[PDB]
This record gives structure tokens, sequence and C-alpha cells, in this order.
């Protein structure tokens, strides 16, 4: 059988199959076990006309030992011998067989883990390398018992790297033994045990290996390095015994500065700092900090290192050199807190200052390193972090700890960095990176690189302030005319790109800032007479620009994105001083009309256009959000405009008409100073042309996708205005309204021109469309007008404030029309919006009444197979829970439904479905809003069905992974913490039907109470898993 | 037309199954039923220099049901790890799967895909992600209920396998 057995193992691995590869490795999977499993594997290895993927087969087939104290010895047996077999045809080759010989080292490494191991056979096997390495020496069977605990001389050790293949797969039995532990204990956290044989064996001769390897000319193997990585990455998980590596840090730093272009061309350096980047950037307290002042030395300096450097720049080495980049600035964040300290604070008078500030000169003078950005180098780009860092270490310093000197030496420093940042961040450099490369990740990279140096201003704004910092940035950009030309083009490319850059981090300072608290932004504004008009000479200057080339189209992109952003965020300045706003308004919609009368048709200039589009019309709705009381005289002309451009024979984007409306709506919404009756004569005039609009679509044409997207645009539009016609919640100055609260509450809550009327017609005409309620995207946004007014202030005198009633007739009009599966989540979400605004005025009897209608009505053939849905109704429940839990305790389907039917879902197999009832279950027991009868009642209900419940949960954990074992722990957990004495009444009975340490667990999570479960309870799923 | 391996590995979860599926039919699986052993499916994209066959080892993630485990890499030509941007341990296994790969394939192209970027209460973000240090290794966000660079992972591959960083998939 053994031949066919090979032919279909040859058969999973052809190109070319037939016979369905699937059911090829479901019969190869059937073959093992079996009774000639384990002996198939025997004559699979010890013949030699097998071929590699037929032996690999083999050495994997023998790894079922997971399949009883004996077998172990059978298969550790025939692990070593076939080791030995294959292992002595390696020296004597030249490749391809080493990955059978990794598969047997790997499951040795299997073997290794389980004879070290708690829970007369034989419990011993300390060092694998010895009992490897005692068998090249070689009645014959008895050999093997003899050499398994051997002990080996280190002359011994060392005779047997007479070979390099030798040294070499002793160094790989190593390397895959830890790789292995590893790999266990990433899963599995069972293996404290066997971290101390590794300590105490296998760790001193491999240390002595690897040791003799860096030091010894004529016996080094670049395996080695593979390897260290490796007993490095395992000593890091174990803990940050102690296993050292301090000797071999040291030959290691010896061996990489003898490692030059003429000795190797720096092989053996690239190695060693890929493994001191590894232990910089993951546990850099490994190396001490003797070896550290080293690295530091070496690192910052005819030196060793520039001459690396210059060896990677001249020959554009450039991903080498970035490899680096980050391994030195790894390196430099260790002790940012120690230079911090040593520089601003004075907790050897100046000899280290003389060293430290030189220090910080070398560290600036990496900073600014003369390559271009992201293109070339990553030095500036990747310690954009060491500079937060200090930034934030300095201040979060002591107040009482500074130097007397630490303000002027920090501003010195950090405003050198932005001297240094700024250029690097030009959008020449981005013009360059595709100019050399196109659209690559490249500038994706630039793009966070961008942010970062602009979340770096940001941190030091609280050092420099505005005097050194915002300040610099606004003169040096409001004292020259960009472009005196009154075409108002800036006409210089490099003038264009400083101008721009400067704009970019100011906008970043300005909006951390409200501009309503300080009269700063005017005063310094108005003392810069040409501020606004190089703002708006960068948006003409940008937006008129001949898009030539892609690469001009893109940066007009960046440059009118700049521009309008500084602009949007002015606006609170614009406030402040009004007369400056009107230029701005006057070239955004002169942008905006050059935009849309725009028709030439590239098809892909048309999406930069709208892009340009959407950018203009985004910061006008940003200013009306903020100016809305000073842009009072263009209301006439903005409805006019929007008269226009409102038809569907527009060349506008609906996403401006949306956005447009609401700005409108903002102007619209301060124009209290007469009666409501003028306010709401706007209000009807914009609701009378968005439904009839939407009314004339729908009876005009047959609902294409051109309708339907404008019906949809209209409907974002209603919404846009209902939003924009909320109060601010914060308090303004001289409310206006406030004398006229009364006559608006009064105004529309009589509603003489029927508003709410009007939109809820039009978007039942657009829901009761066939075509339409089964689009989750149009009952979504109707849903969203429906529960603009709900839990808004109370007294607020919202326009569109619908009434319960007219809220759910609504959802009860749409709900048996829709697609339930992608629309029912909207208008539970809605009727979660209702019982929050109506929570006291409700009773069970109506919440029966909306649970019925609209959810369990549908739960078997719609929810219960449904994870989406049926967390939708778990949420639906718990917010009841948090509102008013009568609603669902009083209610007539509380022991019917609810409790039964999510004592089901606790063992689902979808992690959002298990949180979502685990969530429920917990605040069903520790819910603090319950009046004491209902605490009685509730723990009455628990105690009933407590044992079906813990049955569940003890069900769920039995088949559930290790991600989702902390969402039943909380569950759990509340159980011993409010029914104590139930929980082992419990245990003892779903215990035994899903056996000692079932017992102990019993025993150790009543006594911790609760808090420090999960850890008594994992210990329980690892041991209840194996059997 | 040209042929091509690919072995699918990562965790329990993390979205293989949903994945493969939604590239071959479209459809996206709501609820988790885990593998067992492997499921082979030919998934064939068309471009230029025509169309290319990626038949795709979708592995089990749960050791339980892992199968023949490391025999499905052998003979695999490209590989994808996938992780779970929502359940950060699913990206702690990530060397481990990387090993056990390389340890029998080791100079082939992988792609790394951080799935289920839709979820925005995200446990991991990007720049946390080191792994894109080699040529032979890419990362990418991908999200297989939200098309989010739907059909990457596979360009990338194609690209370096056949040898041309320009192909763009032609529909
Ligand atoms: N939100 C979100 N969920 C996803 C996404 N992809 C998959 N899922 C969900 O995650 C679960 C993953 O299930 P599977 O695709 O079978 O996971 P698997 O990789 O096959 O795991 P194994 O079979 O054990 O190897 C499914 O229930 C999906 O609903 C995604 O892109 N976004
Ligand atoms: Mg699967």
């Amino acid at each position: 059988s053994i031949h066919e057995v090979v032919a279909l193992i040859e058969e999973l691995y052809s190109p070319h199959p037939k016979h369905d590869v699937n059911q090829i490795q479901q019969s190869l999977q059937s073959i093992q076990k079996s009774e000639q499993g384990f002996h198939l594997a025997n004559e699979l290895l010890s013949d030699d006309k097998y071929s590699a993927n037929v032996k690999y087969f083999g050495a994997l087939t023998l790894t079922v030992q997971l399949n009883t104290l004996w077998n172990v010895f059978r298969s550790n047996l025939l692990y070593l011998t076939k080791f030995s077999t294959l292992y002595v045809s390696n020296p004597n080759m030249y490749g391809q067989s080493l990955i059978i010989i990794k598969k047997l080292m790997s499951n040795l490494s299997l073997i290794f883990t389980k004879i070290n191991d708690p829970q007369n056979m034989i419990k011993q096997w300390n060092n694998p390398i010895n009992t490897f390495i005692q068998l090249m020496s070689v009645a014959d069977q008895l050999l093997l018992d003899s050499i398994n605990c051997s002990l080996t001389y280190e002359q011994l050790s060392q005779f047997v790297s007479l070979s390099q293949k030798h040294n070499e797969l002793a160094l790989t039995f190593t390397e895959v033994i830890v790789e292995d532990l590893t790999k266990f204990q990433t899963k599995r956290h069972s293996m404290s045990q066997i971290h101390e044989v590794v300590h105490e064996h296998l760790y001193i001769s491999t240390m002595a290996l690897i040791n003799l390897n860096l030091t010894a000319q004529a016996v080094f193997n670049p395996t080695v390095f593979d390897c260290i990585t490796a007993w490095i990455n395992y000593i890091s998980l174990t803990r940050s015994g102690r296993m050292d590596l301090s000797e071999i840090f040291q030959n290691l730093i010896d061996l990489m500065y003898q490692s030059t272009e003429g000795s190797d061309g720096y092989e053996n350096a690239e190695k060693i700092l890929t493994i001191f980047g590894n232990v910089f950037a993951n546990d850099p307290l490994l190396m001490s900090y003797d070896l550290r002042q080293q690295i530091e030395c070496i690192f910052l300096g005819n030196s060793w290192m520039l001459q690396y450097m210059n060896y990677l720049v001249t020959n554009d080495f450039f991903s080498e050199l970035k490899e680096l980049a980050i391994c030195i600035v790894d390196f430099l964040q260790i002790n940012t807190l120690s230079v911090c300290n040593k520089l601003f604070t004075n907790i050897n008078g100046q000899v280290q200052d003389e060293y430290i500030q030189e220090y910080i000169k070398v560290l600036l003078q990496m900073t600014n390193f003369p390559l271009t950005p992201v293109l070339q180098e990553f030095f500036s780009v990747r310690m954009v972090d060491f500079w937060l860092d200090l930034s934030d270490a300095y201040t979060n310093l002591a107040s009482e700890t500074l130097r007397p000197n630490s303000i002027e030496l920090s501003t010195q420093i950090f405003q050198q960095l932005i001297n240094i940042y700024l250029p690097k961040i030009s959008l020449s450099v981005k013009q360059r990176i595709i100019e050399e490369e196109g659209e690559s990740t490249s500038v994706n990279e630039f793009e966070d690189f961008r942010n970062a140096v602009s979340d770096l201003a940001q941190s030091l704004w609280s050092i420099l302030g505005n005097d050194n910092l915002t300040n610099v940035l606004i003169d040096g950009m409001g004292q020259m005319p960009a472009a005196s030309d009154e075409t108002l083009i800036i006409k210089d490319t490099d003038v264009l790109f400083r101008i721009e850059t400067m704009c970019f981090v100011l906008n970043t300072i300005l909006v951390d800032m409200t501009l309503s608290e300080s009269p700063w932004i005017k005063n310094i504004v108005d003392a810069n007479k040409f501020f606004n008009q190089n703002v708006i000479s960068v948006f003409q200057t940008g937006f008129q620009t001949s898009a030539s080339t892609k690469v001009s189209q893109i940066l007009k992109l960046d440059f009118v994105r700049t521009s309008t952003t500084l602009i949007g965020t002015l606006a609170g300045y614009f406030k402040q001083e009004p007369f400056q706003l009107n230029p701005y308004v006057e070239a955004l919609f002169q942008g905006l009309h050059t935009c849309t009368n725009f028709t030439s048709k590239n098809e892909q200039e048309k999406i930069s256009n709208d892009k340009l589009e959407v950018m203009v019309i985004k910061t006008v709705s940003t200013l009306c959000e903020t100016c809305r009381e000073e842009l009072t005289p263009y209301l006439m002309h903005f409805i006019s405009f929007l008269n226009t451009v409102i038809m569907p024979d527009s060349n506008v984007s609906h996403f401006t008409r949306t956005k447009l409306v609401r700005s409108i709506g903002y102007v619209v919404q301060c124009q209290v100073s007469n009666g409501p009756e003028e306010q709401a004569k706007y209000i009807l005039q914009l609701t009378n042309l968005l439904s009839g609009s939407i009314e004339h679509c729908l009876a005009s044409s047959v609902q294409l996708q051109e309708q339907q997207d404008y019906i949809n645009c209209l409907l974002y539009c209603i919404s846009e205005l209902a939003t924009s016609l909320i109060q601010p919640t914060e308090i303004i100055e001289n409310d206006a309204l406030l004398q006229r609260l009364s006559e608006f509450q009064s105004f529309w809550s009589s509603d003489p021109l029927q508003i709410r009327s009007k939109i809820m017609c039009t978007i039942d005409k657009v829901l009761d469309n066939s075509i339409y309620c089964k689009n989750s995207a149009f009952v979504e946004i109707g849903c969203l007008i429906v529960g603009k007014g709900l839990n808004l202030p109370d007294g607020e005198p919202y326009f569109l404030k619908y009434n319960m009633s007219e809220v759910m007739n609504f959802v009860l009009r749409h709900v048996p029309n829709c697609e339930l599966a992608t629309c029912l989540p909207y208008f539970v979400y809605l009727l979660e919006k209702l019982i929050s605004e109506f929570r006291k005025e409700l009773t069970p009897q109506e919440f029966d009444f909306m649970f019925e209608k609209i959810l369990l009505v549908y739960y078997d053939a719609y929810i219960i197979n449904d994870p989406d849905l049926l967390q939708m109704t778990i949420g639906f429940v718990n917010n009841v829970l948090d509102v008013k839990p009568g609603l669902a305790i009083g209610s007539k389907h509380w022991t019917s439904f609810i409790l039964p039917q999510f004592l089901k879902l606790i063992p689902s197999r979808e992690k959002f479905t298990i949180v979502a009832v685990a969530k429920f279950w917990t605040k069903l027991i520790n819910n603090k809003k319950y009046n004491q009868e209902e605490l009685t009642t509730v723990r009455q209900q628990v105690s009933s069905i407590g044992g079906d419940l813990v049955y569940q949960i003890m069900y769920g954990l039995f088949h559930t992974q290790r991600s989702d074992l902390n969402s039943y722990t909380d569950l759990l957990r509340a159980l011993v913490a409010k029914f104590p004495i139930e929980a082992r009444e419990w245990l003892v009975a779903v215990l035994p039907q899903i056996a000692g340490h079932e017992k102990f667990i019993n025993k150790l999570l009543i006594t911790r109470g609760s808090r420090a479960a999960g850890n008594v309870i994992l210990q329980w799923w690892l041991d209840c898993t194996t059997l | 037309q040209v042929q091509f391996k690919l072995v699918l590995v990562g965790d329990g979860g993390t979205g293989k199954t949903t994945f493969v599926k939604r590239h071959l039919t479209g459809e996206f699986e709501k609820k988790y039923v885990a593998t067992l052993g492997v499921e082979v499916h030919p998934l064939v994209f068309h471009t230029n220099r025509g169309p290319i066959k990626f038949n795709v080892w979708d592995t089990a993630g749960l050791e339980k049901f892992g199968g023949l485990r490391d025999g499905y890499y052998i003979q695999a030509q490209c590989a994808i790890i996938m992780f779970d941007v929502t359940s950060r341990v699913t990206y702690k296994n990530v060397p481990n799967w990387h090993r056990d790969l390389v340890r029998v394939c080791e100079n082939i192209p992988i792609v790394l895909c951080g799935n289920k970027v839709d979820i925005k209460d995200r446990k991991v973000k990007a720049k946390s992600i080191v792994f894109h240090r080699k040529k032979n290794l890419q990362y990418y966000d991908i999200s297989a209920k939200s098309n989010y660079n739907f059909e990457k992972p596979f360009l990338w591959l194609a690209r370096k396998l056949i040898g041309d960083p320009n192909l763009e998939f032609v529909a």
C-alpha cells in the first residue's frame, strides 16, 4: 500500500492534478494516524528512492504525537535515527536537503518540551545538542539509550565544527528549538517550567557555540546571526532566571566594527545592525548601559559610521540607509528622558555640558541629513518621534528643577528644529518623488511625514509659544506681498512652495486653538498688512494653475487643500474682524463658479475638478458655521445661487449641493432678531424647494441611477438643513433669541407653516416607492432626518422636533416594506433615539408594542441566523436596560422570549455576538438603576435559569478560542460576585456534563470573588483542552 | 494561462475563508465556521499578458483543525499571512506563521494582510506594523466586508511572481 500512498502524496504536490486535491489531502489526513501510520513514516524516510516532498511528508506524519507513554519513546528514537541519516548525508553534498532536517529538528523540539514537563519512564532530556552531536562518532540501538542525556566535552564540541555544514546544523538546531519554544509561548502560557531546563543546559552550550563563531576566524558561519536573533526573541518574551547576552553583544559590536568595505563589503555590518535594531526597537534594556554607550560612541563619532553612510549614499543603497536610520533612531530614543534631564535640569560642571550640547548639535545635524526625504533618507523622517518625545519630556519636567537657561536653550534647539523641518516637508520634495517614482507608496510615506511634522509643531507650540513660532510664521508671511501683481498669482515656484509649507504648519498650529478666547490672532494679523492677501493669493495661484502634467494636478490639489483648510481655520479670526471675510468669500465662490462651468471632459480632469469643488464648498460651509451672523448680507445671494444649481441639469456635484444647503441653513439659523415668522419664511422656502424637486424627480422620469442619486442628494440636503438649524449648544454673546425664546417655543410647537408635515410627507413619498424603501441608504437618511429633533436640550425651539407617535408611525409604515437585513438597523437606532427621548413617558406596554412590531415578528425568518441583526436586537435590549430597565423587566416577553433566547446565544461562534450577549447578562446582574423590587425579581429570575446559564457559559469556553475567553470571564465573574452560593451549586452539575482540576477551579474561582478571574479560568481551559 | 500556488495562513477568525469567498463569488459570510485542514480554490484574474490563476490553499487557523499543517506549504509559490486588526493576539502570532512558511519556502513572496479595517475599534495601527522591512514581504490594510484594498495583495504577488510592477488587472 506504500506505493499508492506515495502515489497520492506526489499527486497532492503536482501542479495539474486530477482526483481533486481536497479529497486527496483528506485521504492523506486519514492515513495519520492508523495502525501503520507510524510505520509508514518509518518506511518513507528510510528508503533512499523517495523524493524530497515524500520524505518530508513522512517527517510530517511522524508529528502525530497529538493523536500512551512509550510510543513517545518509539517516535523519539525514529526522529533521532532518521535525523542522523539525513544529517550525515548533508556534509558530503551541496544543497537541497535541509528542510527535512529542519522538520525533524522542530519535532525534536516538541519532544524536548513534552519530556521536560510536569503533569518510571524517563523524565530527562537536558541537552539536545549533546544528544544530536554524539551521533556522528558512532551495539546499534543500544547506543541511542546512553547517548540520550550524555555529557559532551567542550573540546569534542569544537571538534565537530571540523566542517562548515556541521557548524551550520548545530546552530540551526538551537535556532529551531528556541523558535518553536517561542511559538509555543505565544500561544500557550504553561512553560515557565521548561525555561529553566533551557536556561541550565541548552543555554550554556548555545552561548559557547555562538561566541566561538563570533571570535574564531575560519569557523564563523553567517547562520549564527539567524541564530542570535532567535535566542534574543526567545529571551525577550521570557522576561524583559536571567539569560545574559552581554558578551554576545560585545563581540557583535567588535565584529561589526571590523566589517568595512574592504574587509567584507559591510555584510556583517548590516547583519549585526539588523540584530541591534531588533534589540533597540523591541527590548532595548536587554543591552546593558556600558555596551549601549559603546554603541552611542560608534553611531555618533575617519569615523567608522560616517565611512559606512557615505558607502551607502555614493552607491545609492537608500533602502539599507533607511534601515540604518531606523536603527539609529530606535537607539537614540532609549535615553530621551536622561538626555532631557542632562540638558534642561540640574539634577563635571560643564565638561558634560561640552558633551551633551555637542550631542544635541550632532542630532540636529543628523536630522538635517543632506539628502531628499523619503526618496533617499529617513533620518529626518524617522526621528520626528525622537524630538516629539524630547519635547514631551521637557514640557513634563518639574517646574522647580529647570536650569536658569532652560527656556532659552530649549527655544534655540526646538526653533532650529523647525528651521530644519520646513524645507524637508516642501511640496517640491513630493514633486520630485512623483517625478522619479510616480504615485508610488513613497508619496503616502511623504504625507505621513508631513503629518508627523505637523504633530511635532503642535507639540513644540507649548515650548516656543506664539512669540517664537506662530508669530514667526505669520510675520514672515504677512509683511511682504507674495504676488504684488493684482492678478494675485504667485509667480515664483520657490516662494510658492515656501509660503505653502508655512500655511500648512500655521494651519496645524491654529486648529488646537479656539480663536475666540484671545484677541492675539486679530492683533497679530492687524500687524501684517499682506497676510490675508497672501493666503488668498496662495488659493488663487494653486487654483488657477494650468495643470499641464499630473504632477501639476496633484500639486494643485495640495496647494488648494492647504489654503482652503487654512481659510476654514481662520474663520475664528474672521469673526473677530469681519471686514476681511468678503475677499475670501468672493474668491471661494468665483472658484466654485470656475469649477461648475468647467465642462472640459477629459473625464480624469473632472475628478480633480470635483475634488477642488468639494474643498471649496467644505470651506465655505466651515466659514458659515462660525461666521453665520457676519454672513447675513450674503444670505439672499446664497439662496439665489442655490436656486440655479439645485436643478439636476447642473454641472455641480450632489455633495456641493448638500454643503451649500447646510451653509445657507447656518446663516438662516441666526436670523432671530425679528420674530420666528421671518426665519420660518426662509425655512419654508428651502423645504418647498427641496421637496418639490424630489416630487418632480419622482413624477417625471423612471427612477434610474441618475434619478436615484438626485433623490439621495436632496434627502441629504434636507438632513443638512435640519442639522444646520440645530441651536449651538455653547452659549453665544447676545443671544437675542433668549428674549424671544417663548415665542419661538410657541411657534414651532404649532408650526403654522407645516414644515414637519411637508418634510415627512416627502420622506414617505420617497420610501413608499418600491425602488427606494428596499435601499438601506435612503432608509438611513430618512431615519436620520426623522431623528434630528430627538434628544436635543429640553426647551430648545427646534423646528423639526417630531413627537413619539409621529416617529413610530414612520417606522411602522416602512419596516414591512423594506429589505430587513440591510434596513432594519436604521429603524432600530431611530427607536433607540425615541426611547431615550421619551424614557420618562414610556410604559412597558409601549415597549412591548414596539418590540413586537419591529423585532419579535421578524426574529426567526430574518434575525436568528443573521449575526448583525442579532447583535442589533441584543444591543436594543441592552440600551433599554441602560435607560429604563423596568421596560424590559416588566415586558411580557422577558421570561417568555428575551431570557430564553439570549440564553441560547451564549455559545455563539461570532465574536461580537458573544460580547453582545455577555454584555447583556453582565448588565442584567450588575445594573445599578434597579429599585429594590426589580432587583429582587431579577435575582429570582437569574436563580431560576442559573444552571442553564452556567452550562451555556462553560459549553462555550470548551469550544471557543483564547481571544474570546475574556468576554466570558466578565460574565462568569459577575455571577460569583453576586450569586456565590448558587454558583458552585450550578458548577458541580454543568462541569461533569461537559475531573480533579475542575474541582480545583471551583475552589479557586469562588475564593477570588472577582477581578482576578480569567487567570484562574484559562488554567482550567488549558487543562480541559488536552484530555 | 499560467498557474500559481498560494497558501493562505493565519490564526482562526481573521477572515481567510470569507476573504477567498468574497474574491470567488462576491458573497460575504457573516457566520464563522472554522475550516478543517484546507480548502483549495482557483481564482482567475484577467490582465495584460493573459489571465493568471492562483489556486488558493485556505488553511485552518485553529491547530485543532490544522490537518496537514506544514504539508500544505510544500510546492507553494506565494503566501498570504492574515491577522485581525481588532484582535491583537492574532497579530502577535504573525512571526509564528511567517517562520512556519519560510522554514519550507523561505524566498517566496508573502503578503501580510490586516483584515477587518472596517471595524473602527481598531487595536492595531499601521505604524505599529514593521514587517515591511524586506522586499519579498508586503503589508496591506484590507477588509473582506468593505472591499478596501480588495485585490491588492494579489496584484503585488502577481507583479513579483511574473516580474513586472505594471499589470493593474483589467476587467
Ligand atoms: N467586520 C468584518 N468582519 C469580517 C471581515 N472578514 C471576515 N469577517 C468576519 O470574521 C469571521 C471570520 O471567519 P472565517 O473567514 O471563516 O475565518 P478563517 O480565516 O476561515 O478562520 P479558520 O477557518 O479557523 O482558519 C467571519 O464570521 C466574518 O463574518 C471583515 O473584513 N470585516
Ligand atoms: Mg478558514
